[PDB]
């Protein structure tokens, strides 16, 4: 939900942002480290299964 | 009083096992309700470890000096801290847990300064050894060391916001060095001031 | 995104490669000889200023 | 380790050095480091980092070219392969060094 | 590691842990000693599985798995194997635990992080046994199609942000 | 007077352009920058990239370990990494799991796979997050 | 007064002798019972008394005998009456697969091992006390204890070989005893 509240504001106004962005740099980090946070762990685990079901998915190919 | 701790089955004093946990002594003592966990603090360097005898492992093991630190600093994105003290140790912090999780051991002396690159995850720290060390968050390790071609004792320490050079002053030799960080060669020294340099800073 | 998703599957194939020799390994742990050869081939040098 | 003696004396410098820094309150002139090799092993990063329930970083603690050295080209070519300047220049090589 | 004396018993006093992993220790002055079949031979996880292959329902299995901490959910799963002990039957209603939280796409960290354990444990049993195929291959469409929406999301955001900061 | 011979047939087959035919001499031959230079001349090519795998199949057991310790050099490099994955992917997919241990050095192989696999996933990690660019343009088009 | 008798085998007759002594001290000084061995019946009897304080004390004796008949160490057996917790089981070899003649003789191979091997090595992991007689298999330990006991010993029956039946039970007996 605030993943696309985000997204939805930073597609509409970044150019708008952009002009003034020397004076919202304590803003924009610490927005991005908290959307870094989640996100890390998701890219380890998520892809961690999909790959690794693909790939039981060809051994029955090859059997 | 020696730092060990025993083990034993009261009605038959059988003795289980004992360790050996610092060289001070063994201040206070605790068990929890289940059994599982004691709890042992020893005042001599401030150590605190909660060990599990079943399992034969720490579950937590933590140790500060009283009035050792003397150093602060921040990760660019805000989420470690680093510090160093008299005694010699860098630490990291983790501000959301507040443990510390790595610890550096390879200055002999006390660490004066103490500083985060800008962009990657490195820390440089200045000590009375006469050195200033980059350690990488990546792999762990001291990857480059700077000292100085005259035997001298470095009070802070500052780098750049790209990274590339690192800079140090001295206590008594009352000159600035600066060092490049990928080649390791000390670039320049810098003269004009007279009296120790109290600090320096980077603009960034 | 294909060119990420073939190393990826690469990934995953090698890593299960790797559990299944490591599996072997444990097999063989004289456990006190093996696992110093095991141990010593797995060292590296590297240089330092102490 | 193996003299006793020598083992004997540097002890007794030890404890009067850490009390010598002190009457200066640290400050004396310092030894050079000297450089030495040190034994880093092929495992998990996590070993090195303090008693924790979870691990923060997750590395090999080992560079991948130190775990299988790569020449400067990054490529390997068989005598066979081998051109007129490829062997003139491992020639040319052999005699400069 | 800990200095042992010799001398010492084989046998010290034992803590069983703070959530019981198997649910009945005995069935005042009962005998101690007894042949095979009165002991519990199932963990109370295993118990609740087969409960919810009749059913369809899995919340009482998901709230024991989401209380045991990490070293408990490692023994579980291992225990899930049929050389532990745990039937393919079993392990099928493990597979079906796990879609089930993907369509109320509640819990979603869980559902990744206990999938992964459970193929990091099991990939060499997989393959060959036909019936947790079929699984899968709903688990990853599902897993796939899931990411894919978050992950274009989360990237879309910090190519701005960067953006932003130069 | 073997080699000579064998070297003469494999210059033709370069020379006509046959580079699925070509793959398998100079594997046996032991030439592995000339064989990496035939993958790259197959992939360029349209039709020849879809019967890659169909070749590699082909291929008897000794060409497979040799082609296998081929791919460690090569993924080294990171301008020869495609390529070298491209091979890889189908010795994962196409050969049993069992059978890949039965290999000769695979387990030295496998020390040195890992370690630049990591670092390639990381790479096109960083490109596919660059790549999001393309679609905030699109909003702001006009 | 109540009383439980439990017969003795002539293989088990003689070691019952030299340590009767060893047995006969703990009932009558801390668990202040009356202990008889009849040489007719060939069956040793326990009876209370008005000297005996507590009730329990009737069921662990009976305990502490049964398993020095097993075939159970002294010292072992004696961990029964200090501790609560220790259990001692016992199934036979048929009951998990039926096997007779040749295959059964090798079933007790693998489970023994060549020296003892496999059974010593599944002793300490398990740190479980096993008795092997025939086609009865006896476990003594701790509740939890003893699953990882049965589980690598009816593995071993049904025809696994050795090898996984060691790493399986040392996966898992490394993470048993973690507590959270």
């Amino acid at each position: 939900f605030y993943l696309l509240w985000t997204h939805k504001l930073l597609m509409l106004h970044g150019q708008k942002l952009k002009s003034r962005a020397g004076t919202l740099l304590p803003v924009i980090q610490f927005l991005q480290k908290s959307i870094q946070r989640h996100l890390d762990d998701l890219s380890k685990l998520c892809s961690w299964n999909h790959y690794n079901m693909q790939y039981a998915l060809a051994v029955s190919k090859q059997r | 009083a020696s730092g060990i701790f025993h083990l034993h089955e009261l009605p038959e004093f059988n003795l289980i096992h004992s360790l050996s946990i610092s060289d001070q002594s063994i201040a206070s003592v605790a068990i929890n309700s289940s059994g599982d966990w004691i709890a042992f603090g020893c005042s001599g360097l401030g150590q605190l470890l909660v060990w599990e005898w079943q399992s034969e492992s720490y579950v937590l093991k933590q140790q500060g000096h009283f009035n050792s630190m003397v150093a602060l600093a921040y990760s660019p994105d805000g989420q470690y801290i680093v510090t160093g003290g008299d005694d010699g140790k860098v630490k990291v912090w983790n501000t959301l847990s507040g443990f510390c999780f790595v610890t550096f051991t390879e200055h002999s002396s006390g660490v004066t300064g103490v500083t985060f690159t800008a962009t990657g995850y490195v820390v440089v720290t200045s000590s009375m050894d006469g050195t200033v060390r980059a350690f990488d968050l990546h792999r762990y390790r001291n990857f480059r060391t700077f000292t100085s071609p005259r035997p001298t004792q470095f009070s802070c320490v500052a780098v750049d916001a790209s990274g590339e050079i690192v800079s140090a002053g001295a206590q008594d030799s009352f000159e600035i060095f600066v060092w490049s960080m990928q080649t390791g060669r000390l670039l320049d020294v810098l003269s004009g001031h007279e009296g120790p340099i109290s600090g320096l800073c980077f603009n960034p | 995104s294909q060119v990420r998703d073939v190393i990826g599957f690469n990934m995953a194939g090698l890593d299960y490669l790797k559990r299944e020799c490591e599996a072997k390994s444990e097999v063989m742990f004289s456990h006190l000889e093996e696992k110093k050869r095991k141990r010593k081939k797995r060292e590296k040098l590297i240089l330092t200023l102490t | 380790e193996e003299n006793p003696e020598h083992v004997e004396i540097q002890k007794m410098m030890d404890s009067l050095f850490l009390k010598l820094d002190a009457l200066s309150n640290f400050h004396f002139i310092p030894k050079p480091p000297v450089p030495e090799i040190k034994v880093v092993s092929n495992l998990p990063a996590i070993t090195m980092e303090e008693v924790a329930p979870v691990s923060v970083s997750d590395a090999a603690l080992l560079a991948p070219e130190e775990i299988k050295e790569k020449n400067k080209a990054g490529d390997i070519k068989t005598a066979a392969e081998k051109t007129a300047t490829d062997k003139k220049r491992e020639r040319r090589k052999k005699k400069y060094q | 590691p800990p200095k042992v004396p010799k001398s010492a018993p084989f046998f010290i006093p034992t803590i069983p842990g703070l959530v019981p992993r198997y649910a009945a220790p005995e069935q005042p002055q009962q005998s101690k000693v007894v042949n095979l079949g009165v002991l519990a031979q199932k963990s109370d996880f295993c118990l609740k599985l087969e409960e919810g292959l009749v059913n369809n329902k899995y919340d009482t299995a998901l709230n024991l798995l989401k209380e045991s901490g990490p070293s408990g959910i490692e023994t579980e799963l291992r225990s899930l194997s049929p050389d532990c002990g745990g039937s393919i039957e079993v392990m099928q209603s493990f597979l079906k635990m796990i879609g089930m939280m993907l369509d109320r796409k509640r819990d979603f960290e869980l559902a990744q992080a206990y999938l992964a354990l459970f193929l990091k444990l099991h990939l060499k049993m997989l393959p060959s046994e036909p019936v947790l195929l079929e699984e899968i291959t709903n688990l990853s469409s599902q897993v796939e199609e899931n990411w894919t929406h978050l992950q274009s999301l989360f990237n879309q955001s910090m190519c701005i942000l960067n953006y932003l900061k130069s | 007077e073997e080699q000579v011979v064998r070297q003469q047939e494999l210059d033709n087959l370069l020379h006509e352009k046959r580079y699925l035919r070509a793959l398998g001499l100079a594997i046996s031959l032991d030439r592995p920058h000339t064989v990496l230079t035939v993958i790259q001349a197959i992939r360029r090519d349209p039709e020849a990239c879809e019967k890659l795998e169909a070749t590699m199949l082909r291929l008897r057991r000794d060409q497979k370990e040799a082609l296998l310790r081929f791919c460690v050099t090569w993924n080294t490099n990171s301008r020869h990494c495609h390529e070298a994955q491209a091979v890889l992917g189908v010795l994962l997919r196409r050969e049993a799991p069992e059978e890949l241990l039965a290999y000769e050095g695979v387990r030295a192989a496998l020390e040195a796979l890992l370690p630049y696999t990591e670092r390639h996933f990381q790479r096109l990690s960083r490109t596919l997050q660059a790549a999001a660019f393309l679609d905030f343009l699109w909003h702001n088009m006009k | 007064e109540e009383t439980r008798k439990i017969p003795v085998p002539a293989n088990r007759y003689t070691p019952l002798k030299e340590n009767w002594m060893k047995i006969f001290t703990p009932i009558v000084e801390h668990l202040g019972l009356q202990i008889r061995f009849n040489l007719k019946s060939r069956n040793v009897e326990i009876r209370t008394c008005k000297e005996t304080k507590d009730v329990s004390a009737l069921t662990k004796a009976a305990d502490f005998v049964k398993a020095f008949i097993l075939g159970f160490q002294v010292e072992d057996a004696l961990a029964l009456i200090r501790l609560d917790d220790l259990f001692l089981e016992s199934f036979e070899i048929t009951d998990v697969k039926p096997l007779k003649g040749d295959h059964l003789s090798r079933a007790i191979g693998r489970i023994a091992g060549k020296g003892g091997k496999t059974k010593f090595t599944i002793e300490n992991v398990t740190r479980t006390r096993i008795v092997l007689a025939d086609v009865k298999v006896h476990i003594l330990g701790s509740f939890q204890n003893i699953k990882m006991a049965r589980t690598a010993i009816c593995n071993l029956i049904l025809g696994n070989p050795p090898s996984k039946v060691y790493g399986n039970i040392r996966a898992v007996a490394s993470r048993s005893a973690d507590r959270f």
